[PDB]
């Protein structure tokens, strides 16, 4: 009963000739309407956006907190002789801060010198496209002291002692505001609180916190945060080769040869926690300098 | 071994009664008045086994719960479960920080055959738990001679070649062979299926066994008179026996439903593997490795398996179920529901089926007319004219000389249903005189009975002198019965209106051919006479002794015959014109005489009225039947004599050319043969009877209807459907629901099978356009095993679209429950509208929150990573892990809300295959709560506090529940204007492609 | 600020249909 494919009077794998041209025909145009009809509504789903602000911005309420080692598990192990055993770290640094070098941002048409000074927030007007391309505050490797150089096309980086740089999350009309002068027990920190987002680094338990001796903060003019005159961001559209603010951490006094875990956590009322998404506000890395 | 056993029972009986009275004592060793001697009783007691047939085998509980996990369609949810670990088993130990989603699902649907099974177990179980309850197995003591004295013992202590005797009223135990008789006559009925009483006379008169009389058999009941035997057969030896093993060693075979199961997952399965191996195929073809390809070719097939269609299918045989239980029409088996509706070819029995197989008056003679009595079992047909005094004569006649009355309970139970003790002849005139002329009671203890003269051997005649209390005339009344030819000798006068006349030849000539009207009719008639004896001749105080001529035998006052018959039941002519209008081929198979099932089968519409059999032409030209054509005669009779020596092609031969039927003097054996003969047509044969021959019968056929109370116990067991109230019109309706339950599963197998389409194809995309997983897993249970339970169900309790009962039975070969028409709209086209709404809903919420639906190719290689915490988005901004894996749950919740949207309309097309939603009406109830269960429940899966938490369910923004609106309302009408072409062009474009 | 959703209000207001969109159900299948 399963040799039905074909007869002399006509079947082929069930049904005939002239029966499966008019099966695939209607097929095609129905599937062919189904498609068109699928894109017109795509299409209007298309006109109820706007290119310069996302509708919802609420699943983003509190931006997160990476580091340039994009690490498998954030850990960071590796050898402080063997330079293979820290290539994948180095190469993702280089290539992330390849875009910060002088010469990237040379054109003064699109490229602003905020200052050496962490200042207050610059708005430039509306998100909308009245006004031209905005511009975008330069942010030159040199802010992240110790942990920049001026090395050649490989950013010979710390073997001993490793570098870590933080960074807040790109969010669009995000203000950025830092905890008042009534500082609820923020772990010694400079007294710039008015213009620049605090972030500090510290263990996780009795343990982690011994094991790691003594932490230095690099930043812009020397402050461990993220300084206001770059925010808010406007988009991609409007805003393209943007340079969000970015800030080292390194640790010095490390016990080699053990796994210790590091919560760097940023503060300020527009930053939020979870205790689901250890990213959102706080970041952890589980760094190990196995010699 | 057994095979052989098999075919020695499914050969007709033989014996050794043909011996004479000295060679049976010999070869049995058995004094013929006085038995044996007790020890020698106890001697074969100890060695062949007592005098019972051997317990049914034994079905323990926890096989039967066990064959309820398995099956046809629980064994595809069990290889899917099976593939579920498998692929946990490549998974867990392939990949980093694995997800339950896979365990989840293989738990889930090994959860899922145990609830099915145990909720269909407990309903098959309690169809046994009640059918238990009518095991009232009254224990029987038997009369034996031992020892030159009788003594009363058990059944089962009655031993092999041992005198019986029997009184009139007990039933005979064993099978016997009648040595010394005495107007004894048993009832044959339960097993070979003669309706009169059969008398038994110890003299040898057939060959064949059945029909000779000098043997009484086993669960046959004396009617009247006494007799003895000496056992011959014992325990399961005996004829009803080895019917009775028979049928429990016959198969069951595959009920249609079941074929069409698993006909269903042959194409489920079929394109399943399809797109899981194509697929596999492309995936390795772009960068999978076998280690993932492996997965998703289980993945695709296990999603298109449809986890909650058993139980939906489960319940959904259950609710017509249910309704069978209401109507007092059991079905042993939850499938069984179905088979009626796919029957073809009914093969019904005479006595005790068709007919309530009890005497009863048929017709009377008054006046030179035939007067019809009512034969109804309760009593709701066309009275005769009772207000004539050839009716109060003819009446009294009857009433008073007449061997019968009633019983001691017999005083509330009705007039025909009661006890009656006698001859079935006398008892049948006992109940249309209590129903039609008053009261027998005080109409007998009236004229009181001076000397009676019974029934004789020879001139079978029964007179008696009765007084006359009248208050005008002191003339003795004497009366007399007897058979037509035994009476028309003894009389010269003739009743007319209250006067009498002589045996004019132009009256007595016209008395002749009504009584060939009854006889030929299949019925027995009689004669009943009065006389007025001259109390001048005859004085008050006379005592007439029962010696010599004291009444005169002749010159008597003829006032008319008396017919009687076993007479259909109620409801069931009715039932037969209704089958044979569904298309439903109705044959009759019995052992009774053929002149009598001839006109049975007249009576019923087995035999329409002006068609002819092949004897039946030769009758009317005066010429052998041998020179008439066959093809002449759409109807046609056939003789157990005649079968044995038949062929199975000539079977075949008589079923195709003959559309009209009957199957007479054919035993028991036969009867399996007849249903062996029709399942070879490929057709579906129900088989309705009641008696022990029934037995092989039923259990062979693909159904048998068995009575609740006029059936035996063995071909009760035997059969699948049990008719608790006896009424023949549950086989009509049957009939219409299961027909009404096939089409109504069409309906709701097309619903969840179109719910399959967006289900698979998001992880179909998911990578090939390698985008975020646009639906998860626990959304879809909620789906599949949640929200769409209820329209499925409700998709039960769906009503006829069009009249059912006028449509030709389904063809087994042609009309398939799942075809490539119902593929075609699920799979192919509803479906599809469903999976693209859902494709909607997911790039409307990405791209609102910022990522564009164009942004989204490629991005699932760094999306499901969980240390990639920012991932640019088409705004610039970066995403954690969490704050977009909480996107795509968030987007998973409203596509299943989506789901339930294009659901809806789904479920209102779904709910008509032809009709309009305007003509069918949204009058389901059910339905109304379907969509209002499966909406509110869709709400409450996304905004409870806790499903983001448990089952990774987010809340919904207002918005996305319209997301979804315009695809069901497309739906909705691109599948009615279907319909629409439908009704205005059944030709062929929207009917052999679209309509399933 | 435009980065906070009144979710707790939407939640509600899905749980309150989902009580009188069922209960309504159950009249339904209640003829009486
Ligand atoms: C950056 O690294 C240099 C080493 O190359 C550090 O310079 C040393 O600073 C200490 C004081 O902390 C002096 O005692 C040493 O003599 C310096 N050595 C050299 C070679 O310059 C410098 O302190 C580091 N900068 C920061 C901010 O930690
Ligand atoms: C850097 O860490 C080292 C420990 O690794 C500190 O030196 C130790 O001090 C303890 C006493 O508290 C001694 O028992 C150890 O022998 C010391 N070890 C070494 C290698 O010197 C050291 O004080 C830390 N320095 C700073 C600046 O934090
Ligand atoms: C992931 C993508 C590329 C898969 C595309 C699959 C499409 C092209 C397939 C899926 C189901 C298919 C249909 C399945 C059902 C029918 C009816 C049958 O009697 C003829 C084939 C026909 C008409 C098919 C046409 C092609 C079809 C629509
Ligand atoms: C592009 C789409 C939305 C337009 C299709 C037109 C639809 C919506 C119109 C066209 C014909 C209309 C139907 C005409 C006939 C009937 C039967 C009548 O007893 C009640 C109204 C009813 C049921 C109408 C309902 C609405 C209807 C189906
Ligand atoms: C086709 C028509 C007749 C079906 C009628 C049901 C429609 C109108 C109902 C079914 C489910 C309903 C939604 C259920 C849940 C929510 C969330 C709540 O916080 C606001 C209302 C909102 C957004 C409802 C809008 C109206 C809605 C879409
Ligand atoms: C179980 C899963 C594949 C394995 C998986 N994650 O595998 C990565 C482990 N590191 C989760 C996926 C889902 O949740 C969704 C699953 C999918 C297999 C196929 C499934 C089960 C379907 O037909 C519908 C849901 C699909
Ligand atoms: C915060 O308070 C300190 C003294 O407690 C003061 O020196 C500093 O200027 C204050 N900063 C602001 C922004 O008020
Ligand atoms: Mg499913
Ligand atoms: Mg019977
Ligand atoms: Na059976």
């Amino acid at each position: 009963k399963k040799f039905i494919w074909n007869s002399e009077k006509k079947e082929f794998l069930g049904r005939t000739g002239g029966s499966w041209f008019k099966i695939l025909l209607f097929y095609v145009i129905f599937y062919g309407c189904l498609a068109g009809i699928f894109i017109g509504t795509i299409q209007v789903m298309l006109l109820t956006i706007s290119e310069f602000k996302p509708t919802y911005q609420d699943r983003v309420a509190p931006p997160g907190l990476t580091q340039i080692p994009q690490s498998q598990k954030t850990e960071i192990s590796f050898r402080p002789n063997d330079p293979q055993s820290y290539e994948s770290y180095v190469v993702s640094i280089v290539r992330f801060l390849e875009k910060y070098k002088d010469l990237a941002q040379k054109d003064d048409m699109i490229f602003e010198d905020c200052g050496n000074v962490p200042s207050e927030l610059k708005e430039r007007g509306e998100y909308n496209n009245e006004r031209g391309e905005r511009k975008v505050c330069r942010f030159r490797l040199e802010w992240l002291g110790n942990c920049s150089g001026l090395n050649d096309e490989t950013y010979g980086y710390k073997d001993g002692k490793p570098c870590v740089i933080i960074k807040l999350n790109r969010v669009l009309g995000f203000k950025p505001k830092p905890p008042k002068n009534e500082s609820l027990e923020t772990y010694p920190v400079m007294k710039y609180n008015p213009y620049v987002l605090p972030v500090h680094c510290t263990g996780k338990r009795d343990e982690d916190k011994e094991k790691v001796g003594t932490m230095e903060y690099f930043g812009l003019g020397g402050y461990p945060g993220f300084p206001l005159q770059y925010y808010p961001y406007y988009g991609k559209l409007l805003q393209p080769k943007y340079l969000q603010p970015l800030m080292a951490v390194q640790f010095t006094n490390l016990t080699m040869d053990t796994e210790i875990r590091i919560e760097c956590k940023a503060y300020g009322e527009n930053i939020g926690y979870s205790e689901k998404d250890r990213f959102q506000g706080r970041f952890d890395v589980k760094i190990e300098v196995k010699s | 071994k057994e095979r052989d056993m098999d075919e020695l029972k499914k050969e007709v009986s033989m014996d050794d009664h043909k011996l004479s009275l000295d060679e049976l004592h010999r070869k049995y060793g058995t004094d013929l008045s006085r038995g044996l001697t007790p020890a020698r009783a106890a001697e074969i007691l100890a060695r062949d086994g007592p005098n019972a047939l051997t317990p049914p085998p034994t079905t323990p509980e926890w096989v039967k719960f066990c064959r309820q996990l398995f099956g046809g369609f629980s064994m595809l949810l069990w290889i899917g479960a099976i593939l579920c670990f498998l692929a946990y088993g490549i998974q867990a130990a392939t990949e980093e920080e694995p997800q339950n989603d896979n365990l989840y699902l293989g738990v889930v649907l090994s959860a899922v055959v145990i609830i099915t099974g145990c909720f269909s177990y407990y309903q098959e179980a309690k169809s046994s738990k009640i059918m238990e309850s009518f095991k009232n197995m009254v224990p029987q003591q038997a009369l034996v001679i031992r020892n030159g004295e009788k003594m009363s013992i058990n059944a089962e202590e009655v031993v092999v070649g041992d005198l019986v005797e029997v009184k009139g009223g007990d039933r005979i135990p064993a099978d016997l062979r009648i040595i010394s008789a005495n107007g004894c006559k048993v009832d044959n009925s339960s097993l070979t299926g003669e309706s009169e009483p059969q008398t038994r006379s110890p003299d040898f008169t057939n060959e064949n066994p059945l029909e000779t009389r000098n043997i009484a058999f086993f669960s046959t009941n004396c009617v009247e008179g006494t007799a003895r035997g000496i056992v011959v057969y014992t325990g399961d030896r005996t004829v009803m026996g080895r019917i009775a093993t028979l049928a429990s060693g016959l198969e069951g075979g595959q009920t249609p439903i079941a074929a069409e199961i698993e006909h269903f997952i042959h194409i489920i399965t079929g394109v399943a593997v399809f797109l899981g191996v194509s697929f596999f195929i492309l995936s390795l073809i772009l960068e999978y490795t076998w280690l993932e390809a492996v997965i998703f070719l289980i993945g695709i097939i296990v999603a298109n398996v449809p986890e909650g269609l058993l139980a939906t299918v489960t319940v959904c045989l259950t609710l017509t179920a249910k309704r069978m239980a209401r109507k007092n029409c059991l079905v042993k088996n939850l499938e069984a529901v179905e088979t009626l509706g796919s029957t073809s070819t009914i093969c019904s029995d005479k006595t005790g089926t068709l007919t309530q197989n009890r005497m009863t008056v048929a017709h009377m003679w008054s006046d030179n007319q035939i007067h019809e009595a009512d034969t109804t079992e309760n009593q709701s047909g066309v009275s005769f004219d009772k207000t004539s005094a050839t009716w109060l004569a003819l009446s009294r006649i009857a009433g008073l000389c007449n061997r019968a009355v009633f019983q001691a309970n017999q005083e509330n139970l009705p007039i025909l249903k009661r006890a009656v003790a006698g001859d079935a002849s006398e008892s049948a005139l006992l109940k249309c005189i209590e129903l039609c002329c008053g009261s027998v009671k005080e109409m007998r203890e009236r004229y009181t009975k001076i000397v009676e003269i019974p029934f004789n051997s020879t001139n079978k005649y029964q007179l008696s002198i009765h007084k006359n209390p009248n208050t005008a005339e002191p003339r003795h009344l004497l009366v007399m019965k007897g058979a037509p030819e035994r009476i028309l000798d003894r009389c010269s006068s003739i009743l007319i209106h209250g006067k009498e006349q002589p045996l004019d030849e132009e009256l007595k000539d016209a008395f002749q051919n009504a009584y060939l009207e009854l006889g030929g009719l299949g019925e027995r008639v009689l004669g009943f006479c009065h006389l007025f004896l001259p109390d001048e001749q005859f004085p008050e105080g006379f005592q007439f002794d029962t010696d010599d001529v004291n009444f005169p035998l002749d010159n008597l006052c003829f006032v008319g015959l008396i017919s009687m018959i076993d007479p259909p039941r109620a409801a069931v002519p009715d039932a037969v014109g209704k089958c044979r209008s569904a298309g439903i081929k109705v044959i009759m198979v019995t052992g009774d005489h053929p002149i009598t099932a001839k006109a049975i089968a007249k009576g019923v519409g087995i035999i329409s009225e002006g068609n002819e059999t092949v004897e039946d032409i030769a009758a009317r030209l005066n010429i052998p039947v041998s020179q008439v054509n066959p093809r002449d005669a759409k109807a046609c009779v056939v003789h157990g004599s005649d079968l044995k020596d038949m062929t199975s092609e000539q079977l075949d031969d008589i079923l195709k050319y003959h559309t009209e039927i009957v199957f007479a003097r054919t035993s028991p054996q036969q009867k399996l043969i007849i249903v062996e003969g029709c399942q070879r047509q490929g057709a579906i044969v129900a088989v309705t009877g009641d008696g022990v021959n029934d037995s092989p019968a039923s259990k062979k056929a693909d159904i048998g209807v068995a009575m609740g109370i006029a059936g035996s116990d063995v071909s009760k067991q035997a059969a699948d459907m049990i008719l608790l109230d006896d009424n023949f019109a549950s086989i009509v309706t049957g009939v219409e629901e299961g027909r009404l339950i096939f089409d109504n599963l069409k309906k709701s197998i097309a619903y969840t099978l179109t719910s399959n389409i967006p289900e698979i194809t998001p992880f179909l995309i998911f990578i090939i356009a390698n985008i975020p997983l646009p639906l998860g897993t626990v959304t879809i249970l909620c789906i599949d095993l949640g929200t769409d339970m209820v329209p499925a169900i409700s998709l039960a309790y769906e009503q006829a679209e069009s009249d059912i009962m006028k449509r030709q039975p389904r063809n087994p070969k042609t009309d398939k429950l799942v075809n490539e028409q119902l593929i075609s709209m699920a799979y192919g086209q509803i479906g599809m509208i469903q999976a693209l709404g859902g494709f909607f809903t997911y790039f409307v919420i990405l791209a609102e929150n910022g990522f564009l639906p164009i942004h989204l190719l490629g991005l699932r290689v760094n999306w499901d990573d969980r240390w990639i915490n920012d991932v640019e988005d088409s705004y610039g901004q970066q995403w954690t892990y969490e704050q977009r894996k909480i996107v795509e749950f968030t987007c998973h919740t409203p596509f299943f809300v989506t789901i339930v949207v294009v659901q809806w309309a789904d479920l209102v097309i779904c709910k008509t295959r032809r009709n309009s939603v305007f003509q069918q009406g949204m009058k389901n109830k059910i339905l109304i709560f379907g969509l209002f269960e499966e909406t509110a429940l869709a709400a409450f899966l996304s905004y409870c506090p806790g499903m983001g938490v448990a089952l990774r369910m987010y809340p919904l923004k207002p918005t996305w529940w319209f997301c979804a609106f315009p695809y069901s309302l497309l739906i909705f009408v691109y599948d009615e204007v279907r319909k629409l072409i439908i009704r205005r062009r059944p030709g062929g474009w929207v009917e052999k492609e679209t309509y399933y | 600020d435009p980065f906070y959703y009144d979710y707790e209000t939407v939640r509600n207001g899905g749980l309150i249909f989902a009580a009188l969109a069922f209960i309504v159900g159950l009249i339904i299948i209640l003829s009486k």
